[PDB]
Parts: C-alpha cells; sequence; structure tokens
RNA sequence: AUAAAUUUUUAAGGUAUGUAUUUAUUUU
RNA sequence: GGAGGUCAACAUCAAGAACUGUGGGCCUUUGCCUAUAGAACUUAUAACGAACAUGGUUCUUGCCUUUUACCAGAAC
C-alpha cells in the first residue's frame, strides 16, 4: 500500500521533529540518526524506525489502470552520510 | 553582447553580473552533486 | 526526465524527492 | 468586576483628541485609481423537504450519524 | 516547464500552478485498450511541442 | 545500460504586581 | 560663440502597433471622411534597468500549542 508508507514517512519525521523543536532546531546536522536510534541503554530514545525504506513510485497515471509493477523508487527519509537502518517489517514473520 | 559593440553607455557597477553566465550554461558532468544542486537553485531564482 | 514518476513537489512530503531508476525490474 | 456593558464608547470622545502621526502599513497607497462606469427464494420467514431547523434536518442527522457514531 | 509542472532533467523545479489534477472521471477515451505504446513520450517532447 | 537530492531561527505567551520612603523652618 | 559638469528646475516615457499639428468636406464642440507636414526617446525570443529587492490584501498549501517571524504557487 503506497499511501500508508507515505504516512509512515511523514508521521515518523513529525515525531523526530517534536524532539527536535523540543530544543530549538530542525537542523539536520545536529541530529544524526544515532541520536534517535541508539537503544535506551546507550542513551538514545531507542525508537524503532521503519520509515526509511525506499518507496515504490511508479507512474501513477497507468497505475490507475493496469498495476504496472514497480519501476522506480522515491527516497523515503534520509541521512547525511547514509549507512542504513534495519526496519521492523523484516523482523516479523508474515501471517501465511 | 558586451564586446562586439565598441560604443555604448555606462552601467552601475553592481549591475554588471559576472557569474550569471555560468549558471545559465549546463552544469557539465564531473561536478559533485553539491554544485549541481547549486546551479538548480540559481536558475529557480532566475526564472522567478 | 521527470516522466510522470515522482512527486508534484517535495515541499510537504518530508522526503527529498529523489527518484532513481529501479535496477531490478526491466524485462 | 465582570460587567455586561450597558453602553459603548462614543466616537466623539476620540474625536476631540489631538492626533499622533504614526504610520501604518495598510494605509500606504494602493489602488490609487478609481474606475468609472459608462424455489429457494420463498423459504424465509417474511412472505410477500427543507425543514427550517437543524437537529430535525436530514443532513444533520446523517452527520451525527457518522461522526459521533 | 513550470506551468505544466515538468522538469527538464538539469532544470529548475517549481510548484504545480494548477494543482488539482486528481479529479478524473472513469472515462473510455484515452484508455489503454484503445492506445498504441510505441515510443514512450518523455518530458522534453511535452516541453518542446 | 543511471546521471532526478525537501529542510536549517528569534522574541512573547519560586513569582508577577502594588505601597510608603520629607532632607533643606513662606511673615500675624 | 565653442566644449564641458557625478549641476538644478520643469515636461514626457508602454499603446487599435500605438505620436502631434494643419487644410478641406459632413453631422453639430466632440466626432467622422479626406488632404498635408513633422516626427526626440522606448519596444518583437517585445521594452524605460541585455539589471533585481521588499511590502500590502485576497486565496491555496507547508512548518504546526498561539502572535510576530516564516515555507512556495497564484491574482490584484
Ligand atoms: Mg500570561
Ligand atoms: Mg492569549
Amino acid at each position: 500500500t503506497e499511501p500508508l508508507l507515505d504516512i509512515l514517512v511523514k508521521g515518523e519525521t513529525r515525531i523526530q521533529n517534536r524532539v527536535k523543536l523540543g530544543l530549538n532546531s530542525k537542523m539536520p546536522t545536529r541530529f544524526p540518526p544515532a541520536v534517535f536510534y541508539t537503544p535506551k541503554e546507550l542513551g538514545g530514545l531507542g525508537m524503532i524506525s521503519a520509515s526509511h525504506i525506499l518507496i515504490p513510485a511508479s507512474d501513477l497515471s497507468w497505475s490507475k489502470q493496469t498495476d504496472t509493477g514497480i519501476t522506480h523508487f522515491r527516497a523515503g527519509m534520509t541521512h547525511e552520510d547514509e549507512k542504513l537502518i534495519p526496519t521492523i517489517f523484516r523482523y516479523i514473520t508474515t501471517w501465511e | 553582447f558586451p564586446f562586439n559593440r565598441t560604443k555604448g553607455k555606462m552601467v552601475r557597477a553592481q549591475d554588471v553580473a559576472l557569474a550569471k553566465k555560468w549558471f545559465l550554461q549546463h552544469p557539465d558532468e564531473e561536478y559533485p552533486v553539491k554544485v549541481k544542486v547549486s546551479y538548480q537553485k540559481l536558475l529557480k531564482n532566475y526564472v522567478l | 526526465s521527470y516522466n510522470g514518476i515522482g512527486l508534484k513537489s517535495a515541499k510537504g512530503s518530508s522526503t527529498s524527492g529523489h527518484v532513481q531508476r529501479s535496477l531490478a525490474s526491466n524485462n | 468586576s465582570h460587567r455586561p456593558q450597558l453602553e459603548a464608547r462614543s466616537g466623539a470622545k476620540a474625536a476631540a483628541y489631538t492626533p499622533t502621526g504614526i504610520e501604518h502599513a495598510r494605509l500606504l497607497p494602493g489602488h490609487t485609481t478609481l474606475k468609472y462606469r459608462k424455489s429457494w427464494r420463498k423459504g424465509t420467514a417474511f412472505g410477500r423537504g427543507y425543514i427550517n431547523d437543524m437537529t430535525k434536518s436530514e443532513y444533520h442527522q446523517e452527520f451525527l450519524h457518522k461522526h459521533v457514531r | 516547464g513550470k506551468a505544466l509542472n515538468n522538469a527538464i532533467p538539469g532544470g529548475p523545479k517549481f510548484e504545480p500552478l494548477y494543482p488539482r489534477e486528481e479529479e478524473e472521471d472513469y472515462n473510455e477515451f484515452n484508455s489503454i485498450d484503445r492506445v498504441i505504446f510505441r515510443v514512450p513520450i518523455r518530458s522534453e517532447y511535452k516541453v518542446a511541442f
């Protein structure tokens, strides 16, 4: 589901934005994803981030008709230097 | 334009725009994404 | 060549708007 | 001391005063210019506007039938 | 480029200018059944003619 | 056989607030 | 009298592709037709500036506890 992934990216960005304005800043350089993702122990918030991903973007026009299949990705959230981050969906076995 | 003429009028010394020409032309190829994105900003300001 | 893939704009959408070709699916 | 008012302020009280001369923004000139005009189916047991108001309206009852739920 | 909300590949991007494109009837005219995909129609065409 | 990159900051919203602090003698 | 001025004042600078004056004829001064003269400056990938800022109001968004301050598109 496209729009849900869309909402994930938004929502999570919005929360991090909360902690950010909690000080005063949206500046990205101040908050490298360490800050938000290190487990509580190491002194991070430990928030479990499945925003990141890359989000299948293919050519809406026809995707109102055919189901054209993924041709492209749109960067969900970002970094500055990247690394990556593991996302929940990958640690949960699917129902089937 | 500046050159081929040989007769013309003066201009307020801050109107001569030395870097406009660079960012109208293409970015070339080698430059790292930093500068390219700098170009696109300079256009967007121009077109507007 | 924005071909219809991508966004109306990343102003509200929290992403950077970056779009890249998908290596996987071609045939 | 919270009281319902019984009155309003005469503009005249203002009118006597001397001016100030502060300059607002919305007074800066704009529009300086005027413009002038020239078998099976038998089995079952059951054998064969605008009302001036709100809370009695049909819309409002739809609405309250959605949201407050 | 702006007014159509398109982007020349090296180009400046702007806002929609006619933002609501999303209204659409489900209507047979330009449908797929009845169209031939032979050459893709990149943007630059749409900015060129 | 891909070259597609959003942001970035300042004020406002134990205590505020209020009160008195006349010294140097105005004619019988 | 000539040349000049980092001198001044007073006019004029965006439109039927477009200026002004004058003569003759008609309606009755405007105006219309015709004849005639002169036309600086600015214009066709359109314009006084082979340049480029801010503000107001009204809408659509984005930041999103609220007002300044703002995000990016439009109209006046
Ligand atoms: Mg208070
Ligand atoms: Mg208040």
